[PDB]
């Protein structure tokens, strides 16, 4: 309790309190910056997904969990709160094997469940994501997972709810198999000899992911 | 000092002449003021406003007492107040200047400040 | 341990452990907050925060400060109530249930209006 | 030709004819979007059951 | 400032500088020097001297020995007695730099006096007058009339703090007389600026008003670059995350403070000054690699010595600038940073 | 609708999102197939080639790295791709051919590696067609 | 007792936060110093922890990254989990 | 510089430098860790702490307590020695292998050593 201690201490705060508040103006800036891939992933998404509202290809009756995180942490509650997602769905399905994209909740579900977790993506959070990235890590799913062999398909994400809020949300995906079993399918004309939904479960794949990310 | 009898019982404002003092800090009429901010910022400035304010508005006149003043800022302090006209060495001067300077002993500057306040 | 036993030894021994695992960390908690800990640490924060409020105790002097009854709690139960608490028997209920109660029984008691009356 | 039997997934086709459109752009017009969007940095770790390890490859 | 950040060296190179007037004529624009050293030791001094007539400074040099071996009313006396050596010349119409060194020794010696005499002590053993003390010499230095002759004493007084504090009782009081500080720090020496001046700190209540013109018309600017870029300049830390303003403000800063960086022993002319400032004010470091900057810096100036000298001694007479100065000063510059 | 509603999307910048056009143009896996204002909900894996876009306006000429094309019901085309182009800027000679031969090569290397370039090759000299 | 530690031939200090975490007795290694040392100590002794006192301190050099809770590789944790055993 | 070379007098300028850079980044990486660094940056912390620990020295006198002799290294090894770190040739080097040490050949005898 020294004049020493008190003065040292209080100058590495004001040091500390400096840097946060940088961190802060480049968080800001990076936040800025990754709207615009976050919108522009969402609206090339929606020219999909409001097919699959249309085409209702909703499942029926193993299964596959991907998480998205970053590599870094740094971000109060979303690497627990995403882990604590994959907790509440992976009580459901123990036997659900888990492919993480992000080091930080793969660190979360390593601890909690090492024997699900079989391909691990890292590299990640450094940039706004690619689909380059995106379509070459859908491409190793059906290289070294073969997730069209597995049932069922979610992809964890986190939602920001607002820039004050977030959420951790789930995205189911619909394999090609029930592409054809689809009810609103028919509807659309569709050539049998071009293997369309065996490509474009892929294309959702992929685009699903880099919405995902993004 | 002045009795408790003797006291004005209900201080009211002390129109300066400036805006921002008239309008966010009030002067009491025989109030105090804590003026803050280094040099530089045009204080003597303000203050020499202050000086032609109260000359035009109520009449009354200032006393300044520099405690510890820098004697080469006082005397740069007289000569502006000599050339803004608040100092008249011919005509009406409408102010008093004690100067105790940095360079006397503690006993003059533990009574500089008295002595403008008899002035 | 061969005066008080050997088990009210090692209780107090893990709860002085988790207590200076807390101050030790509280800085972080000050500067970062419970989100950036590990899980182990996150864990051990929380339980020594319900040990906290555990620890506080109604008072039958203090009754006019409190209006509760005070709480003549015995040796044997405080000892098996700190150790069912270090070892986490009690980890689902809340932080606020802990606070200024008897017994374990008495957090059980609590608990239980807490979900019946807070639902 | 055949890439579906023997080379890449479709979106993966689609992501190596986009390698191929960017890698035949106009230089004054190949920004750093273009590069960035080419910086494959991703590494793929294989665990196992065990969770066991693979090589962080650079896909 | 704290011990050993050249605050000697300063006031030095300082004493250095006035080789360009004494070796003149015009006693109205020379300057004799005074350095004082107090409580200091006997090869240190000794040194000085030697450097001094290294330059032939010990021509209008004056030096007043009040080292650590002598008697504690000897160091108590010595700044009064150099104080009545420079106002004989300050009272011969002339001008006279003194530099006290330290003065935070005699206070220590005026406090051993002080406490052997059984007077009583005050805050920290320090005698009440010690103030008194101070103000009774600083303010011996002055600006005479034209009436009197106009004589000048300039007075550089020296203070060591400890630690970096100005709350402690002698630098508060030199502090509270003084007309501003000239303020330094050890990080900045470690990080080699040299001198390691807090620009952040260091003011001046006389300021622009004794500035040479040609210095002044170009001096506004970069004080605000720096008030810029000290409050940017923890950004640096990060990528590339900055717009271009503040990476701009960025570049200006590094390069003006890579400009202040300079040697011990290197007095530098105000026309030699100037274009350094215009230059670096002015973007045209902006593309120069930081390395480079001092002996660009140099060579700059090897070239303003060999193409535009008429340029740089019309600058040294007139201390202005003219628009023509401002335009074949900006042709040579963007000329030697187009051949650089 | 009077026209329809385009939806050219991109992962980077969806260009035209419910545009009201008249004609799209574009390569898919039957060949190129115009589709005007009215369309049976159908949906195609695009090839990578040149679309052209006519509207109310002229009719622009874009290159395409591939994609879907999906008539939602309602008449409003979606077009998912990658790679939008200008006119031929973009597009330059010598930066492709002296690419083509350098994946002509690499289409002679390991599977992996050669499928990919004879897919490289392939849409290269579909861009030869976009040289013209 | 900074009288004192200028006399002794060593100190031995005893933060009492350690003795809290059940470190008992509670021996601060990175201040309590024998200025004489191993000269006479047990060689026996000696030849078995002839380096344990500097890997102990550059484990709790390390061991402060870990604070922060970052990864850190086998060799850096087999260090952490040989000097927290 | 005169009298000690400049060169000499150069490198002991970059490693001052080097050291104070470090002792100036010490706030962030002990609260926000080695990650938000720039490469550079990181690339500067650790050749700082190769050049701290280099400096590390055995004592004949302290070999009592450290059971290693001591090495009297020479002024112009020593030059060059600092010079090729901030040179930086020996990155790839972990900083491990600088710890009490004399020149920068048994740098290079302990680097090898710890190959086991
Ligand atoms: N511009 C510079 N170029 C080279 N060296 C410098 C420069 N400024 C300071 N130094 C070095 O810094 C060291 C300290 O300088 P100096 O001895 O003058 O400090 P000081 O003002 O005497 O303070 P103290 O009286 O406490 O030592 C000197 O050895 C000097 O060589």
């Amino acid at each position: 309790a020294t004049l020493k201690e008190v003065e040292m201490r209080l100058k590495s705060i004001k040091n500390i309190e400096k840097i946060t508040k940088t961190m802060k103006i480049v968080a800001s800036t990076r936040l800025s910056k990754a709207e615009k891939a976050k919108i522009s992933a969402k609206k090339m998404d929606e020219a999909e997904q409001l097919f699959y509202k249309n085409a209702e290809t909703k499942n029926l009756d193993k299964e596959l969990i991907v998480a998205i995180t970053s590599d870094k942490g740094l971000c109060g509650s979303i690497h627990s709160q995403l882990a604590k997602a994959v907790r509440r769905h992976l009580n459901d399905q123990p036997n659900a094997d888990i492919v993480t994209i992000g080091d930080k909740i793969k660190m979360q579900l390593l601890r909690t469940h090492p024997n699900n977790i079989k391909l691990s993506i890292n590299g990640i959070g450094k940039d706004a994501p690619t689909f380059q990235e995106s379509a070459l890590i859908a491409d190793k799913l059906l290289s070294v997972m073969k997730a069209g062999t597995y049932p069922k398909i979610s992809i964890f994400y986190n939602d920001p709810v607002s820039s004050l809020s977030f959420e951790p949300s789930e995205k189911p995906i619909f394999n090609a198999k029930t592409i054809e079993q689809s009810p609103s399918f028919g509807k659309f004309e569709i050539d049998t000899d071009a293997n369309v939904p065996r490509d474009l479960f892929e294309y959702t794949l992929a685009n699903q992911m880099l919405t995902a990310m993004a | 000092p002045p009795s408790f009898a003797e006291q004005s019982t209900s201080a009211e404002i002390l129109e300066t002449g400036i805006k921002v003092v008239d309008l966010l800090a009030p002067y009491a009429r025989g109030g105090k003021i804590g003026l803050f901010g280094g040099a530089g910022v045009g204080k003597t400035v303000f203050i020499q406003e202050l000086i032609n304010n109260i000359a035009k508005a109520h009449g009354g006149f200032s006393v300044f007492t520099g405690v510890g003043e820098r004697t080469r800022e006082g005397n740069d302090l007289y000569r502006e107040m000599k050339e803004t006209g608040v100092i008249n060495l011919e005509g009406e001067s409408k102010v008093a200047l004690v100067f105790g300077q940095m360079n006397e002993p503690p006993g003059a500057r533990a009574r500089v400040a008295l002595t403008g306040l008899t002035i | 341990a061969a005066v008080v036993g050997q088990e009210h030894y090692d209780v107090a021994s893990k709860v002085q452990e988790t207590l200076q695992t807390y101050k030790s960390l509280q800085d972080i908690i000050a500067i970062l907050g419970m989100d950036e800990l590990s899980e182990q640490d996150k864990l051990t924060v929380e339980r020594a925060r319900k040990i906290q409020r555990f620890l506080s105790q109604p008072f039958a002097v203090a009754e006019v400060f409190t209006g509760i009854p005070g709480k003549l709690v015995r040796l044997k139960d405080t000892v098996a109530s700190f150790k069912a608490v270090l070892e986490g028997k009690y980890d689902n209920i809340p932080e606020h249930a802990f606070y200024m109660v008897g017994g374990i029984e008495d957090v059980v008691a609590k608990a239980e209006k807490l979900a019946a009356e807070a639902n | 030709s055949a890439w579906r039997k023997a080379g890449i997934s479709y979106a993966a086709y689609l992501n190596v004819a986009a390698q191929a459109i960017r890698s035949s752009l106009k230089t004054e017009l190949q920004t750093a979007s273009v590069l960035n969007r080419s910086q494959t940095d991703a590494f793929y770790t294989q665990y196992k059951n065990g969770t066991a390890a693979s090589e962080p490859t650079p896909i | 400032g704290d011990r050993q950040t050249g605050k000697t060296a300063v006031a030095l190179d300082t004493i250095l500088n006035q080789k360009r007037w004494n070796n003149g004529s015009d006693e109205s624009k020379k300057l004799y020097c005074v350095y004082v050293a107090v409580g200091q030791k006997r090869s240190t001094v000794a040194q000085l001297v030697q450097t001094l007539e290294q330059h032939d400074a010990m021509k209008y040099s004056i030096i007043v020995a009040a080292t650590a071996s002598e008697a504690a009313p000897l160091q108590y006396l010595a700044p009064f007695t150099a104080a009545s050596i420079g106002e004989w010349f300050r009272d011969n119409g002339k001008h006279a730099l003194i530099v006290y060194d330290d003065l935070s020794k005699q206070a220590v010696a005026y406090r051993q006096l002080s406490l052997l005499l059984r007077r009583p002590p005050g805050r920290e053993a320090y005698p009440g007058d010690v103030f008194y003390l101070h103000s009774r010499l600083l303010e011996r230095a002055a600006k005479l009339s034209e009436k009197e002759g106009s004589g000048s004493l300039t007075a550089l007084p020296v203070i060591e703090t400890q630690g970096g504090d100005v709350s402690a009782y002698i630098p508060t009081n030199v502090i509270s007389i003084t007309d501003g500080q000239i303020f330094l720090e050890a990080e900045l020496f470690y990080k080699g600026i040299r001198p390691a001046i807090n620009v952040g700190l260091s003011v001046s209540r006389v300021g622009s008003a004794a500035q040479v013109k040609a210095l002044k018309q170009v001096a506004g600017s970069l004080k605000l670059f720096l008030a810029q870029y000290r409050e940017v300049a923890a950004f640096a830390q990060f990528g590339s995350d900055l717009d271009a303003s503040t990476k701009q403000t960025l570049v200006r800063g590094e390069r003006l403070t890579q400009l202040l960086k300079q040697n011990q022993y290197s007095p530098l002319a105000t026309e030699e000054q100037v274009p350094l400032i215009y230059a670096g004010v002015n973007g045209h470091l902006d593309g120069i690699e930081l390395s480079r900057i001092g002996e660009f810096e140099s060579s700059f100036l090897s070239y303003l010595k060999s193409n535009h000298n008429e340029l740089l001694t019309e600058i040294r007479e007139k201390g202005e600038l003219s628009k023509e100065l401002l335009a074949s000063l900006k042709s040579a510059t963007e000329s030697f940073v187009a051949t650089f | 609708s009077s026209g329809l509603k385009l939806q050219f999307a991109l992962p980077h910048e969806t260009l035209y999102s419910g545009s009201e056009v008249t004609q799209v143009n574009l390569p898919a896996k039957s060949g190129r197939i115009g589709v005007l204002a009215n369309h049976v909900p159908t949906v195609e894996q695009l090839l990578p080639g040149v679309v052209e876009v006519m509207e109310g306006s002229n009719s622009k000429k874009f290159f395409i790295s591939g994609g879907f094309a999906t008539v939602q019901p309602d008449s409003q085309l979606c077009v998912t791709a990658i790679e939008a182009f200008p006119l031929e800027s973009f597009s330059q000679e010598n930066i492709k051919n002296l690419l083509a031969e350098a994946k002509k090569n690499v289409s002679s290397s390991d599977a992996r590696e050669a499928a990919e370039a004879a897919i490289q090759v392939e849409v290269l000299e579909n861009l030869q067609s976009v040289l013209k």
